[PDB]
RNA sequence: AUCGAGAGA
């Protein structure tokens, strides 16, 4: 569908794979590896676009064990969204308030 | 380490100021690559409003038929874009517009000469009829059921007095322009800002006390109201630092650039997002933010 | 092609949030990479740029006729003297910001109007 | 020809100010900076665009074929 | 055939600016004698440039 | 098929690295690259473990073979306290340490760059490339190294790994130097181009000494004892004499 | 475990060219032919002349992962850790030899009597620096 | 002379010659010389450099010895000499703006730019000539800048979003 | 002047040899100006969508 | 026949001006802008003699 | 040939509109200037081609 | 088809 899984370039046991996102940028691509970093578990974490002309993402995550790496981009999704959140919220507390 | 939790204790907003038109707000102890992200998406991912499909019927003017429906398309209009839904365009022209996607303006505007105009005048509005074309001809027409959503809202330009064509007697233009929803990464068109950047807070960090003569020359190499005295001893300090645009006059006195450095607070951003006209800078915001935890929302829950 | 014979074909439509963005909020439409400068030695292109920028800020259209500076009255002490009085710095040099990443870039970028 | 809607650099609509720059420099005597001041133009990317049009429709339009000369 | 190297230059003119050291650069500006010598100078490399481009044409074939 | 492979085997890009006229190499990065390599590869760059990891997948993609060794691998800092840092010739090593092969010993090369010692400070030692095992550790990466020069890092892994490897190289600097090149942007302006107060004075000192050379030329080209007027007659007549004289006009252009 | 150390008296410190690094001339106090020439990163650590340093070369600190909680290290007694590779050895003159490292491009030159710098062997040795 | 051109008084009148002005310095007014009494006429380039009992005469502004096209260049004084030459022999192969009457001809191929502006930076002969009324080119915000790795030869990049405003656009 | 004859066909540059047997006219490629770019490899060309219609090759099925 | 002369150049004389050349004495006044229409007016050319020749003086 | 620019813009010509060019087919031509020796003056030449030109001829 | 003008690297 929108996220892929590069098979070519996965660990057999999953500590370690590549991930292709189809119409995505450096918009997510920077904000996803920024809350990725702040995994204690995570070895590395980088994005990378092969061309600008097409519209793909390229995410490498490998950590350190006991976990994967997809489920290393779940927590750091997850993140994400909750910095969102709190800055939503704090944005609407300050217009209110003024 | 950090966490949400952290991130929320460390956070902080500071609205300078909101108008319809221009917000000026600051993000504090964030990260450049989140603030990038609420940019880039106000720049080029909230959706608005404008003419895409232009249906020329007549256009005996000077300009050409490209052109005029380019100027158009780049006319912002006073519309929510909440309150229509986006084409599907697989489908075929005959249905791909609806009463709830697409809002249909016209154009019917026909130069003809004033046979009053006064011996000697020159003024184009004096000498003929409909000389100049603006904006606010732009008259918008309510299809289907919309006629009953837009009735408290009508769909105006942004700006009613762009300057749209000029005509001569004899030359009629008579158009009809569709315009749907779009982001401003697809056209700038659609772009709802002017602009919307950031830049990090100036730090102006004294190293060497400043006194006398020396302050005076110090105080005027910055923005007048960045630099100030202090009462008691005749030093020099930093007031508002949000004052100050880096020029870096400093530098070019040997005098002072061995006693000021200058840098920047790098977790501390000064918004200032600029509207086009169809919605309020704040809701910009909002919904940038919205749009990157939706867009993180939708990739983790598409299955990998 | 300015008006110094720097021609050269455009490569790419670089989109705007993708394009550097200084810290007035201006993203620059044309992007010349400076090692076309040294081979050429147009320094014209670099004083027409400095002047474009004074102009449009204060309004005024700069005349660039050859020969009406020399050594001791130098263009860009006469620009960068308007610059500074406008509040930008002497030297042209405008403090921008990446656009893919989004940090102050190493140093401050050259920039201004030219034809 | 005719003056851009939209500034090329930023986006701010600059077209709805053409007639009032020339009202504000013809009417009163305000030199182009304090004119463009005061028609809220700050940016010199948005400056440059009311400054330096040339509104050559003006001309293009005394060719008109569709009217006796 | 006057001695003169410019109009503006006196017969004869034992100076280096008349007889084309520009003591000029492309920070300052050159004045327009030293404008008028380095254009003659660019003419020529011009020139020299568009002959070599192809001088050593038929050389490569009458070789191959 | 048969002028395909000719074309990927006998004509194609990488096996032409250097030119049969003398032996040199012809294919390498140009302008950009080479900048950006030398503010990368400078003892004043440091990085974070982010910006580290960010520049290595954005050089090398694994998923596009890039990488020989199916996992990116990485180095200990040059840093440990107070917070780690990495350098830019780290960057290199990892390059090289990701896409030479592994089961073979890296490259041991010591060569020199175009820039002198004088340009870095007093006691500084970055003209003097070296690598060892793979790791560039000292010196600056250069035109000399990557482009086409003779005996740099590209013609050394060239000679030692194939000219896959070479290539390889190639496409992975330039993909690193234009990643730098866009965070850390490279720009010139007219302040590079201004001398200092004392600079002008001296220019104008020295080239204050020009304004009788040509006259002491023309004089010792007519033969004529120094210290003659310049509106001399006898000089004149001489200067008349070269005038109308192709030769001698030659001999007093030389001169002068 | 260690292999080098001694108390370092710097006398000259200079940026050349550079912001963040800069390189020292540190003579020992202790040993009287002992001296070295360093560069050190002064904005995570920062030196001026006539200070004096606690160096200490070790050959561990008891693959690299980030410090993480009750972990124990020879770096916790240190201020400015680095780590390099010793590339050369050479012969000042008799019981004089100097040794070559270079942390990840920022070089030293140790130099000293061959009692003290025998442990000094040409492999991968970290470098720990103490006010 | 010795040896040179035959000595001679060559009055010259009628057609096809070339004439420039020039000030006599003397009483301090206009004269027309032609290229065969120039030769061996003193004509000072600038008042300040005028020697006493040397020069008759003096330029009434350096810059009436280029063509038209170089004197529209800016700053050209500053230039590499070839790079004025193809600035020259670029600024008639721009897609600027033929004349106004274009809808009375009926030429085989006519390259027309939208939208010109007047340049900021301007010789004082560009208002004499009128060429406002022709407008080439247009004004953009151009900076000195490696950013993209897409610009390096000779090449450059042009914002998409001024792009997709009409910059640049033409017929 | 002179009409050319069946020897003038094949005497110099512009005659059959030079230019019809030691230089021809080819099917199957393309022309167009270069730009620049630095994310393909260096060993590769990038092809515009309208010469990738265009061009073809015989690949026989198997 | 001067139509002819200024359609294609060509000096068709019997007896032959005092000039060298026969050919190429009109060239199309191209309207690309205005600045090359004008300078096509300020243009004075050597001949199409010395096109096809080597010495460069 | 004494049209003003109102008169020329009322013919359809243009406002500022310049001559020295005729029209031949629908198609603008100019008579290119040329450059030829100076009229009424003997000017004294050096050529080979006179050598060349038979035999005693310096 | 031929000869004239011009343009791009
Ligand atoms: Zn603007």
């Amino acid at each position: 569908e929108k996220i892929k899984l590069l098979t070519q370039a996965t660990s057999e046991d999953g500590t370690s794979a590549s991930f292709q996102i189809v119409e995505e940028d450096h918009t997510l691509g920077n904000a996803l590896r920024y809350v990725i970093m702040k995994n204690p578990d995570v070895e590395f974490c980088g994005y990378s676009i092969p061309h600008p002309s097409e519209n793909l993402l390229n995410i490498r995550i490998q950590t350190y064990g006991e976990t994967t790496a997809v489920d290393a981009l779940q927590k750091g999704l997850k993140d994400l969204m909750d910095l969102c959140d709190v800055v939503e919220s704090k944005f609407t507390e300050k217009i209110k308030s003024m | 380490e950090w966490n949400v939790e952290k991130f929320k204790k460390d956070f902080e907003v500071n609205i300078s100021s909101l108008d319809a038109r221009e917000a000026n707000f600051d993000l504090i102890n964030i990260d450049t690559s989140i603030a990038n992200a609420f940019r880039r998406i106000m720049i080029s991912e909230v959706p608005s409003v404008a003419a895409e499909y232009v249906y020329f019927f007549n256009n005996t003017s000077v300009i050409q038929d490209e052109v005029l429906a380019h100027r158009i398309g780049l006319v912002p209009l006073k519309v929510d874009p909440d309150m229509l839904t986006w084409v599907d365009s697989n489908l075929p022209d005959d249905e791909k517009f609806t009463d709830e996607n697409t809002i249909v303006l016209s154009l019917n505007v026909k130069c003809t000469r004033n046979p009053d105009a006064p011996k000697g005048s020159t003024d184009p509005k004096e000498l003929y009829n409909n000389a100049h074309v603006y904006a606010r001809d732009l008259k918008f027409e309510p299809q289907g059921r919309q006629s009953t959503t837009f009735a408290d809202c009508p769909v105006v330009p942004a700006d009613p007095d762009i300057l749209l064509a000029k005509l001569r007697p004899g030359q009629e233009i008579s158009l009809k322009a569709h315009c749907i929803l779009g982001i401003g990464g697809d056209h700038a068109k659609f772009s709802p800002v002017s602009t919307a950047s950031y830049r990090l807070l100036p730090q102006i960090n004294i190293l060497q006390p400043i006194k006398g003569e020396s302050a005076r020359r110090f105080q005027k190499c910055f923005p007048p109201g960045v630099i100030g005295i202090d009462e008691g001893s005749d030093e020099a300090y930093v007031k508002d630092a949000r004052k100050d645009t880096v020029s870096r006059e400093v530098l070019r006195y040997e005098e002072f650039a061995d006693k000021v450095k200058l840098g920047r607070v790098r977790n501390h951003f000064i918004f200032n997002v600029e509207s086009a006209g169809a919605m309020t800078p704040e809701e910009i915001f909002f919904k940038s933010v919205r749009i990157l935890k939706n867009k993180a929302e939708y990739l983790k829950n598409c299955p990998i | 092609s300015s008006r110094h014979g720097q021609k050269g074909v455009c490569s790419r439509k670089w989109p705007t949030i993708d394009m550097p963005f200084s810290e007035t909020g201006i993203q620059p439409d044309i992007i010349i990479n400076p090692h076309a400068f040294p081979s050429r030695m147009t320094i014209g292109m670099f004083v027409e740029s400095l002047a474009g920028k004074a102009g449009a800020l204060h309004g005024i259209a700069q005349d660039s006729t050859p020969w009406i500076f020399n050594e001791d009255d130098t263009p860009a002490d006469y620009f960068g003297e308007q610059l500074a009085k406008a509040g930008y710095n002497y030297h042209g040099n405008e403090p921008m910001y990446s656009g893919a990443t989004g940090e102050e870039l190493r140093a401050d970028i050259y920039v201004g109007v030219v034809y | 020809m005719i003056v851009p809607v939209r500034c090329f650099s930023c986006g701010k609509v600059v077209g709805d100010k053409w007639e009032s720059y020339l009202n504000l420099l013809q009417e009163d005597e305000l030199d182009e900076g304090t004119a463009l001041s005061r028609l809220g133009l700050k940016r010199y990317c948005c400056r440059r665009m009311i400054l330096t049009h040339v509104d050559l429709i003006e001309k293009f339009l005394r060719y008109n074929p569709l009217e006796k000369r | 055939v006057s001695g003169k190297t410019l109009p503006s230059f006196k017969p004869y003119e034992t100076d280096a600016m008349a007889g084309g050291y520009v003591k000029g650069r492309f920070y300052s500006g050159i004045k327009p004698q030293e404008y008028y010598f380095h254009c003659m100078a660019g003419r020529e490399g011009l020139i020299d440039t568009a002959v070599k481009t192809s001088r050593s044409g038929y050389l490569q074939r009458c070789l191959t | 098929e048969n002028a395909r492979a000719e074309a990927l085997n006998l004509a194609n890009t990488d096996s032409q690295y250097l030119t049969p006229t003398s032996g040199s190499p012809v294919r390498g990065l140009i302008q950009d690259h080479i900048s950006a390599g030398v503010w990368l590869t400078s003892k004043d760059s440091f990085f974070t473990r982010e910006q580290y990891q960010q520049y290595i997948y954005g050089c090398i993609r694994p998923e596009d073979g890039h990488t020989t060794r199916s996992k990116i691998v990485t180095l200990p800092p040059t840093i440990f306290k107070p917070y780690p840092l990495w350098t830019g010739k780290q960057i290199i090593t990892t390059v090289l340490l990701n896409v030479t092969p592994p089961d073979m010993p890296g490259i041991n090369l010591i060569s020199k760059n175009k820039i002198k010692n004088e340009y870095w400070g007093k006691g500084s030692l970055e003209n003097e490339v070296l690598f060892k095992d793979g790791a560039l550790l000292c010196g600056i990466l250069d035109k000399s190294q990557y482009g086409a020069s003779k005996y740099g890092i590209v013609h050394s892994l060239h000679e030692v790994y194939g000219p896959e490897v070479a290539a390889k190289v190639l496409s992975v600097l330039g993909r690193l130097f234009t990643n730098y090149i866009t965070a850390t942007a490279f720009t010139c302006g007219m302040d590079d181009l201004r001398l200092t107060a004392e600079g002008n004075k001296w220019r104008t000192d020295i080239l204050k000494t020009s304004v009788d050379t040509g006259r002491e030329a023309a004089a010792e080209v007519t033969n004529l004892d120094k210290d003659t007027p310049a509106d001399d007659p006898e000089l004149l007549k001489r200067l008349q004499e070269i005038l109308r004289d192709n030769n001698k006009s030659g001999i007093l252009d030389a001169v002068t | 475990n260690t292999l080098f150390d001694d108390i370092f008296q710097v006398s000259e410190v200079d940026p050349g060219r550079y912001n963040k690094v800069c390189r020292i001339e540190a003579a020992s106090t202790t040993q009287d032919q002992c001296k070295l020439t360093l560069d050190i990163n002064v904005e995570l650590f920062p030196v001026a002349a006539q200070d004096s340093l606690t160096v200490t070369i070790a050959s561990s600190l008891n693959s690299w992962r980030p410090p993480q909680a009750g972990d124990r290290s020879l770096a916790d007694d240190y201020d400015y850790v680095m780590y390099g590779t010793a590339y050369k050895f050479e012969e000042v003159s008799k019981d004089l030899i100097a040794v070559y490292y270079s942390f990840g491009g920022l070089l030293m030159r140790l130099e000293g009597n061959y009692r003290n710098l025998n442990n000094l062997k040409q492999e991968n040795a970290y470098l720990l620096i103490r006010r | 002379s010795t040896r040179g051109q035959y000595p001679g008084l060559y009055l010259f009148g009628g057609h096809s010659r070339m004439l420039r002005p020039v000030r006599y310095l003397p009483l301090d007014k206009e004269d027309i010389v032609g290229p065969f009494e120039q030769v061996y006429m003193n004509i000072a380039v600038t008042p300040q450099e005028i020697q006493n009992n040397v020069h008759t005469h003096v330029e009434f502004t350096p810059t009436n010895i280029l063509s038209i096209l170089a004197n529209l260049t800016p700053f050209s004084d500053f230039n590499q000499s070839p790079r004025n030459m193809y600035q020259c022999q670029m600024g008639k192969q721009t897609m600027g703006t033929p004349g106004v009457a274009l809808c009375h001809r009926s030429d085989n191929k006519l390259y027309r730019l939208q939208t010109g502006q007047t340049p900021i930076v301007k010789a004082n002969l560009y208002d004499d000539y009128g060429m406002d009324n022709f407008p080439n080119g247009f004004n953009a915000v151009v900076a000195v800048i490696s950013y993209t790795g897409y610009d390096m030869d000779d090449a450059m990049i042009i914002n998409k979003s001024a792009d997709e405003r009409g910059f640049g656009y033409g017929t | 002047v002179p009409i050319p004859g069946v020897k003038q066909a094949l005497e110099k540059k512009e005659g059959l040899f030079r230019k019809h047997m030691m230089g021809k006219r080819v099917n199957y490629a393309a022309r167009s100006v270069i730009s620049p770019d630095p994310n393909i490899e260096t060993n590769e060309i990038g092809v515009p969508p309208v010469f990738a219609v265009k061009l073809t090759y015989p690949e026989p099925v198997t | 026949k001067m139509q002819y002369f200024l359609s294609t150049g060509n000096l068709v004389s019997q007896s032959g001006l005092d000039l060298q050349q026969v050919s190429g004495y009109t060239v199309v006044a191209e309207k690309i802008n205005f600045y090359r229409f004008i300078s096509h007016f300020r243009m004075v050319h050597r001949g199409s003699f010395f096109a096809q020749l080597k010495t460069t003086t | 040939n004494k049209m003003s620019p109102y008169e020329l813009v009322q013919h359809k010509e243009e406002s500022d509109e310049i001559g020295g060019y005729f029209i031949v087919n629908g198609i603008e031509k100019l008579i290119r200037m040329l450059i030829v020796q100076r009229r009424n003056h003997p000017m004294a030449i050096i050529r080979p081609s006179f050598a060349n030109r038979g035999a005693s001829y310096s």
